[PDB]
């Protein structure tokens, strides 16, 4: 049986970009985030925008 | 990476013809001396780029 | 538009049913609304389960 | 101003400071053409590092 | 998949050319164009001619 | 933001930085290439079974 797909949740390095909305983690956390629906999303991808 | 340098270039060619144009025009009669005034970029980046 | 105005000219209806495994697909890539899964509820996407 | 009548002004440049000054400016200029020199050899070493 | 390719605004250096119509922004702003259509775009190139 | 007379502005491309996301990019892509070559190769070694 595949018993589960689990992912490394290791710390990713960290390109410094000099985008100004380009913040991350490096630690435990992560980014709520909603959408349009109001279904709530968790991520760590920090590259941001308007 | 050249975009640091080639400003630096370019002010430190003019800083030369400035001074050239000083010692060209000594002993000339109501001349005023030059000097060249430089400034540093900078932007988004926290790094320097340049003259 | 040229006068560089735009303007709506519809949005994409959506449909999500009761089940959907009891759809009858046709003879082409479209399934039919039956019996076997009722009336399908109508929407937009972005909102709801759509 | 003060003006005369016969006597004439001549240039404010002093000479031996501007001696001093393009020997500071060719020093200058050169150590800016060997960081060129530097920044097209590490850019020459990413071409044939291959 | 790719979400999108994304601009990074940074300014690049103000390069001293000594022609006159040359203005450039060295900041968030962006000049203003139209062509033949009365179509508006917008660029940052500053290299400009009667 | 200001806007000055003469000078133009230069790009803000880095030509180490994309030379070197290049190289990376090309062995990325070669991986990519690897994982198909390992996928038609199962799909033709349980083709070749009978």
């Amino acid at each position: 049986k595949v018993a589960g797909i689990t992912q490394d949740f290791t710390d990713g390095t960290t390109t410094n970009t000099g985008r100004g909305l380009d913040v991350a983690i490096s630690q435990n956390g992560f980014f709520r985030l909603v959408d349009s629906n109001g279904s709530v999303f968790y991520s760590r991808n920090g590259q941001f925008k308007l | 990476s050249f975009s640091q340098a080639v400003s630096g270039l370019n002010a430190a060619a003019t800083n030369l013809d400035v001074i050239g144009n000083n010692i060209a025009n000594s002993a000339t009669y109501g001349f005023k001396s030059g000097t060249a005034s430089f400034a540093d970029m900078f932007a988004g980046s926290k790094v320097g780029l340049g003259v | 538009y040229s006068n560089e105005q735009e303007q709506v000219l519809g949005q994409i209806v959506l449909a999500n049913f009761a089940n959907n495994e009891g759809l009858a697909s046709q003879g082409d890539n479209v399934w039919a609304a039956t019996q076997a899964s009722g009336v399908a509820l109508l929407g937009t996407a972005g909102s709801g389960n759509f | 101003g003060k003006l005369t009548n016969g006597a004439l002004e001549a240039s404010n440049v002093d000479l031996s400071k501007e001696l001093v000054n393009m020997i500071v400016a060719q020093r200058n200029y050169q150590s800016n053409a060997q960081t060129i020199k530097t920044q097209d050899q590490i850019l020459n070493t990413l071409v044939n590092l291959r």
